């Protein structure tokens, strides 16, 4: 789930936040990392 | 077991400072600088070894239990405390002044 | 110490359960015992193996939080006794002993 | 198996009171943890003290500084001496075979007690 | 196996320095890793641990622990119960647990069928190259050795893996022998071998009950179902006498080495991890984690079948050679387990760092493994033989001996040419074929290296080749 | 290019428990011995001991033996050194260090930034 | 009714690559240096 | 791949065992070798 990084007020980095895996396989955590937009696609 | 000899040694910039030594034990020896609000640094290791980045200016050891440290021609970056190591004891250390 | 009801009645032919309970009960075996008067009071629960209590008997035991329960199946006249629990200090420096409850049967 | 006991019949007030206990045709004392209990005639049991042979001694915490225990170990004989007893601390005295079963290594804590199995008789002796 | 001793040779030896323990340290790793690499992963089981207490029904080593596992469906779970000892579990978040390494590095289970037994090892030369073994009765480890022999190849190494005691392996011949790079030097290991061995009998009393699960297509999960007797706890026993009586001899060594008014006191482990803390051994592929306090509680004042038990503590998933991402999970063995081994030799550290001497502690310490081999490798040198030599004459143009007169002069070692020249071709699990693979191409390398030098040289076959090069008084 | 980062300015009474980091980089920290050095002016610098990952062996100097205790965390290359009760005459610099070659641990070549201890 | 693979219970199941065909080809076993390959 | 560079290897042992034995015999070089061993009646 993806949204521009921004200028936080205003409009190549997309702040992407998903349900990634723990070291335990029944839990899970949200992560929100920086990605660049060539690393990413449109679903 | 390891007891330095000078103490408090003053000596002007570009004088000779002998550290003597006396070593209870047989094992390699390691001399150490320490400036004021600074970590020690290795000068002198296996007895006459310097270490890397060490100018020439460190050196001395003998095959008697009496090492004796030789610092020539004292520069700005000198006049700390020499410590001198042998395993886990390293002695009381010696003040170098002007 | 472990505290006890002073007293418990039951008809014949029911099963008793006598209770006690204290904090070092938690982690170290309770023992129960049964005074007749004029007579040593001898074991009815004791412990063998260390994992369960067992013990093939008429009576039984339950252990449930800080509280032992004695269960005594088909109690009749002979069963008229003090009954008194046991347990050890939670570092086995003493024994701890409980005031004992009465058992009458009518 | 068996338990005898033995003592005076009559101690003075405020004087140590010394009682005995025979253990009969068992085959190995050594293992359980022999113990005595003082019962107030009509009123609640209580636990006093036990003695294993390895030399261990344990004493209920409110009594300790007054009981000492001891046993013979070449005379299979259990002896206890209570200093300084009167009627308000006094009681039927048993001694008992608290038995315990060991499961392990008993070096290691791998015993349990069993509980006091075989008993003796006792009397309420004072004054 | 053919032993070749050398009459004279004086040879000096560093077991500290020792090629041959690095490369068995990395021959061990290789085969762990080996055998480990096509078993079961164990990934599903990093999940969340519902783990109770396993209790006596009236009332901690063992935990019985709940989990949501996989099963040959993905789209289906099971509930699993399972015995993990508290070494193995970590609490995180009441009642919530998880494995030891499943937060890091992965956990990869033993296959069923494989034994970890040691069996001895002969670690062998490639031929064109000779062990030579150091016979010296009181060998310090270090420096030159007086009885100087030649093999092959060593005397069968168990690898077996220990920390505070050896087990197993080699005895010294004479008396109890300490050993260290510099005894001085508090940072080293002190590697004590024993003339006699110390009988230690360590057990799993437990009865346990193995199950087996699947966790996925031909992935099949082994552990301890229940305890089908009395819970107790693992140990070992030493007797009194003979362990005393070893302490003894090593004290007595310790004095030869220090002062001989010295106090020398024997104290555990004073910290780290646990196969640092406790005696850390397989026992019939279980792992054991042995206090070892009782065995080094004592002080000595320079002037009866009563046995010291030692608690051990059993893991299940075990990181040994500690490494970055690495840990194997040890499936039970249904039953009970009882190994007796010989406790052959032992690692010591001392403490030192103080100025009031008299006074010395020594506590075990597991160190690396690199010493366990290192102490049945003390005697072993690796050497590559020179068979070409050259010298000024007067001319102008069975494998017993094999390096014999290496010690004597030369001349007398001119006469014996024809045994050493022989054996210079064939001598006196992926990873064992690929070294018998590379030790062999190597052998063929050098002895072509040299047959070819001898070619080039018009020497292709005289053995003693004269020549028409004039001896220049410069070269000697 | 090995260069140890120490955590500190940390000030504590007497009677209170300290506990120090290390985080070592430039060189494979499971494969080498760091040590614990105390330093201060007027005294001997006392070494603390020696911490030896892949085991994570330790060796307290004799003096100081029941009071301090050293750990380690391999997977964050970070060595702790831990004084369960400190005194007045523990104010100190404490270093934490690297031999030359890991062969021989007592050249102390790397020494860290140095944790300034006030009692 | 609920059915699984008949191998998923005992067995790693692995998909063949799309491009691969089964179809034999003709291999031809050779000796080493050495050996020779006697036919009857 | 390991099984034939064992196979190369052990191509390269026998060729090598051959030319030693010649080599001792004094028959390196020679292909056919006439040498001053009698030949026993026995051996057919
Ligand atoms: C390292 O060194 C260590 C230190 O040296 C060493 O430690 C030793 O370890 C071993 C185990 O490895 C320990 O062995 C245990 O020993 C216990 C005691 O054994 C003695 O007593 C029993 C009981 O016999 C009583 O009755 C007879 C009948 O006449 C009398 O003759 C006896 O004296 C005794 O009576 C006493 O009690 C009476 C009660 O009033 C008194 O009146 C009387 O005076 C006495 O005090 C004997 O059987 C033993 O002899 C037998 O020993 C073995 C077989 O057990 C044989 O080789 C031998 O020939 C004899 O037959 C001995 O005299 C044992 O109780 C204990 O047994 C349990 O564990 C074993 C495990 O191996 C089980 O197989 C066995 O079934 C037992 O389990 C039952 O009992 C335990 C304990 O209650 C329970 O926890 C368990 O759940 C199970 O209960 C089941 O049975 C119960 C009935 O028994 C029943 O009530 C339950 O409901 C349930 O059904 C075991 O043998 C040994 O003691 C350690 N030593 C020390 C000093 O600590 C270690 O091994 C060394 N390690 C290494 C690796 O080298
Ligand atoms: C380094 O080396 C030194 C020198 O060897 C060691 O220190 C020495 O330790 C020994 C071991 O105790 C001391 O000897 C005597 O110890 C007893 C106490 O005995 C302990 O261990 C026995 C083990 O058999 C155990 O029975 C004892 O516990 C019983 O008694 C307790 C009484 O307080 C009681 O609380 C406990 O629950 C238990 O009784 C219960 O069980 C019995 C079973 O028989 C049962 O009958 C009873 O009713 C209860 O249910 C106790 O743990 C002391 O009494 C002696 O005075 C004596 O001390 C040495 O003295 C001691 N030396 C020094 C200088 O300190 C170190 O420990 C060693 N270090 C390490 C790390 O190992
Ligand atoms: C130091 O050396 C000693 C002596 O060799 C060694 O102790 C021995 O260990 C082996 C392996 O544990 C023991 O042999 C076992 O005996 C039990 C008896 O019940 C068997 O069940 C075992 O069989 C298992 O392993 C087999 C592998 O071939 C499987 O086929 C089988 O199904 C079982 O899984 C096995 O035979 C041997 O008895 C002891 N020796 C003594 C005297 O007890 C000791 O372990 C070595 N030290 C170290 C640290 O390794
Ligand atoms: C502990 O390590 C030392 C190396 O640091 C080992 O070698 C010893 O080295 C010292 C010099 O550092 C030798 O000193 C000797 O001194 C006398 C008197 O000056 C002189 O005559 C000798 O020629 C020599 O220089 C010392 O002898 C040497 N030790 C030995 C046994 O030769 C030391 O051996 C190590 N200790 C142990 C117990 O292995
Ligand atoms: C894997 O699954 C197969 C199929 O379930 C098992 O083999 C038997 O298959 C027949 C098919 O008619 C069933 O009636 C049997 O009941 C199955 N046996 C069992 C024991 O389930 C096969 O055994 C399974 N493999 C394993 C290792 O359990
Ligand atoms: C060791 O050698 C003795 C003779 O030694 C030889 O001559 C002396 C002068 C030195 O050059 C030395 O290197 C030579 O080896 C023998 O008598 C003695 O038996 C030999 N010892 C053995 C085989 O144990
Ligand atoms: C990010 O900004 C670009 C600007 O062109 C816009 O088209 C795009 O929709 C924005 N995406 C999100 C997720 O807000
Ligand atoms: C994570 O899973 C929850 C499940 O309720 C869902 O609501 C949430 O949107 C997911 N988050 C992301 C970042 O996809
Ligand atoms: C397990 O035992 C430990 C012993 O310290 C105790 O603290 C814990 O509460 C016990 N847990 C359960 C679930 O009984
Ligand atoms: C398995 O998953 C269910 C999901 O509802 C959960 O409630 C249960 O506690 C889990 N079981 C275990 C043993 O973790
Ligand atoms: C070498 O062996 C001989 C016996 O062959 C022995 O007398 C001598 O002491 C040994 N040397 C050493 C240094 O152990
Ligand atoms: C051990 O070292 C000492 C150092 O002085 C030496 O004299 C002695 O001969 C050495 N022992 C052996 C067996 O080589
Ligand atoms: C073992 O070494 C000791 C060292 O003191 C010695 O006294 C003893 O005789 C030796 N015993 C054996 C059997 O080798
Ligand atoms: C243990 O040592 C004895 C001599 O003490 C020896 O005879 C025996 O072979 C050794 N056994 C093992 C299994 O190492
Ligand atoms: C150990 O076991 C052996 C047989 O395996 C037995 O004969 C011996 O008495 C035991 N010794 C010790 C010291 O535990
Ligand atoms: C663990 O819990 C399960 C719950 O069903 C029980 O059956 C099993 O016996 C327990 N195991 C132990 C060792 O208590
Ligand atoms: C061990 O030997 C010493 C000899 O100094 C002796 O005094 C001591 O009592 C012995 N210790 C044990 C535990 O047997
Ligand atoms: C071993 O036991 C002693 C006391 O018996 C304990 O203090 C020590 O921490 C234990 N060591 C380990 C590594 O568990
Ligand atoms: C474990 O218990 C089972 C119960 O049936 C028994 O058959 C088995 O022999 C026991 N095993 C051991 C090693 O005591
Ligand atoms: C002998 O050696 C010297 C120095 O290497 C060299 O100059 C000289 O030419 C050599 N003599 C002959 C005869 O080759
Ligand atoms: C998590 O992993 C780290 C190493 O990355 C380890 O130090 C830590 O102890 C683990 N967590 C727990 C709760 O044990
Ligand atoms: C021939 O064979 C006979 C068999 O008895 C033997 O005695 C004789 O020495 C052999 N001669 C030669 C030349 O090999």
């Amino acid at each position: 789930q993806c949204t521009n990084v921004t200028n936080n007020i205003t409009d190549e980095l997309k702040n992407c936040s998903f349900n990634m895996t723990t070291e335990l396989r029944d839990k899970k955590q949200k992560v929100y990392s920086l990605f660049y937009r060539l690393d990413v696609v449109q679903i | 077991v390891l007891t330095q000899s000078p103490g408090t040694l003053s000596l002007s910039p570009g004088e000779t400072a002998i550290i003597s030594c006396r070593t209870s034990q047989y094992g390699s020896l390691a001399w150490y600088q320490q400036r004021p609000g600074q970590a020690p640094r290795l000068v002198i290791y296996s007895g006459s070894t310097r270490a890397a980045g060490i100018p020439d200016r460190f050196s001395g050891s003998r095959w008697g239990p009496d090492y004796n440290l030789t610092i020539s021609n004292l520069e700005s970056g000198d006049f700390g405390v020499y410590y001198c190591q042998q395993y886990e004891f390293f002695g009381q250390g010696t003040k170098v002044q002007v | 110490e472990l505290t006890q009801p002073p007293s418990v009645s039951v008809s014949p032919g029911q099963t008793a359960r006598i209770t006690c309970s204290g904090a070092p009960l938690t982690s170290r075996f309770t023992y129960w015992y049964r005074q007749k008067p004029g007579q040593a009071p001898v074991l009815i629960i004791s412990r063998s193996s260390q994992r369960s209590s067992g013990w093939s008997g008429r009576f039984s035991a339950s252990w449930s939080g800080t509280t032992v329960t004695l269960t005594i199946r088909g109690v009749q006249a002979d069963d008229e006794a003090d009954y008194y629990c046991q347990s050890s200090d939670t570092s086995d420096s003493y024994k701890m002993f409980g005031g004992g409850t009465k058992l009458t049967v009518l | 198996v068996q338990l005898r006991e033995s003592g005076p019949g009559l101690v003075k007030p405020s004087e140590t009171l010394s009682l005995s206990c025979t253990v009969s045709n068992d085959s190995r004392p050594s293992d359980h943890s022999w113990t005595w209990v003082r019962q107030s005639p009509g009123k609640a049991l209580e636990w006093i003290g036990d003695i294993h042979y390895n030399g261990a001694t344990t004493y209920n915490p409110s009594l300790r500084s007054r009981v000492r225990i001891e046993l013979d170990q070449s005379i299979p004989r259990f002896s206890l001496k209570m200093t300084s007893m009167t009627a308000a601390d006094t009681g039927m005295y048993y001694c008992a075979r608290n038995a315990i079963r060991i499961y392990g290594v008993v070096a290691l804590g791998e015993w349990f007690h069993y509980g006091m199995d075989v008993w003796g008789q006792g009397t309420a002796v004072t004054v | 196996p053919q032993e070749i001793h050398l009459e004279n040779v004086t040879e000096e030896f560093n077991m500290w320095k020792n090629n041959m323990v690095e490369q068995m340290h990395e021959d061990i790793i290789s085969l762990w890793d080996q055998s480990l690499k096509p078993c079961v992963k164990l990934t599903p089981l990093c999940v969340t641990l519902q783990c109770t207490n396993v209790t006596n029904n009236i009332t901690g080593e063992l935990k019985n622990c709940s989990f949501n596992m996989t099963t040959e469906l993905r789209d289906k779970k099971q509930k699993v119960y399972s015995l993990f000892y508290r070494l193995d579990v970590v609490q995180i978040n009441n009642k919530e647990y998880r494995l030891i390494n499943c937060n890091t590095s992965a956990i990869t289970q033993a296959c069923p069928k494989v034994s970890f037994e040691p069996i001895p090892i002969h670690y062998c030369a490639p031929a064109g190259f000779a062990i030579l073994k150091c016979k010296d009765k009181k060998f310090n480890g270090t420096g030159p050795c007086q009885n100087v022999s030649t093999v092959q190849c060593t005397h069968g190494i168990k690898p077996v893996v220990s920390t505070q005691l050896l087990l197993n392996g080699s005895l010294a011949e004479e008396e109890v022998i300490i050993r260290s790079e510099n005894i001085t030097n508090n940072a080293k290991n002190i590697l004590v071998q024993l003339n006699t061995s110390v009988q230690i009998n360590c057990t799993r009393p437990n009865n346990n009950t193995v199950k087996s699960i699947r966790i996925g297509p031909g992935q099949a999960f082994y552990y301890t179902g229940d305890i089908i007797g009395d819970i107790r706890q693992a140990h070992c026993n030493v007797s009194k006498a003979t362990w005393n009586e070893t302490l003894g001899k090593v004290v007595k060594q310790l004095r030869k080495h220090f002062g001989n008014n010295t106090i020398i006191r024997f104290a555990q482990s004073s910290g780290g991890d646990l196969e640092v803390t406790t005696h850390s051994f397989n026992c019939g592929g279980e792992f054991f984690y042995c206090n070892t306090s009782g065995l080094f509680n004592s002080t000595w004042i320079s002037n009866s079948n009563d046995s010291i038990t030692l608690p051990c503590r059993i893991k299940q998933i075990i990181n040994m050679w500690q490494r970055i991402g690495q840990a194997m999970y040890a499936p039970p063995i249904q039953g009970v387990i009882r190994c007796v081994s010989n406790i052959t030799g032992l690692i010591l550290t001392r403490d030192g760092g103080s100025t009031n001497s008299t006074t010395e502690t020594f506590r075990p310490g597991g160190g690396d493994m690199r010493d366990n081999w290192r102490s049945e490798l003390y005697k072993y040198k690796v050497v590559k033989i020179e068979p070409l030599g050259v010298a000024p004459t007067r001319c102008k143009r069975v494998s017993l001996g094999f390096l014999g007169a290496a010690g004597s002069t030369m001349g007398a070692a001119s006469m014996t040419l024809t045994v050493q020249a022989r054996n210079l071709l064939s001598g006196i699990d992926t990873h064992w074929g690929i070294k018998q693979l590379q030790a062999r191409v190597l052998a063929v390398e050098h002895y072509l290296r040299d047959q070819q030098l001898l070619g080039i040289w018009g020497c292709s076959g005289k053995l003693i080749c004269c020549t028409n090069v004039p001896w220049n008084s410069s070269w000697s | 290019q090995v260069q140890l980062v120490q955590s500190g300015g940390q000030m504590k009474k007497p009677g209170e428990s300290m506990r120090i980091s290390c985080r070592a980089s430039g060189y494979e920290f499971i494969d080498c011995t760091l040590n614990w050095i105390r330093l201060a002016p007027g005294k001997r610098p006392e070494w603390m001991g020696w911490l030896k990952p892949r085991g994570g062996a330790v060796n307290y100097a004799r003096p100081l033996q029941g009071r301090v205790t050293m750990t380690r965390d391999v997977y964050s290359d970070t060595a702790f050194l831990e004084l369960r009760s400190l005194t007045v005459d523990d104010t100190a610099v404490y270093f934490c260090t690297r031999g030359k070659n890991c062969d021989y641990n007592w050249d102390f070549e790397h020494w860290g930034r140095g944790t300034p201890v006030i009692v």
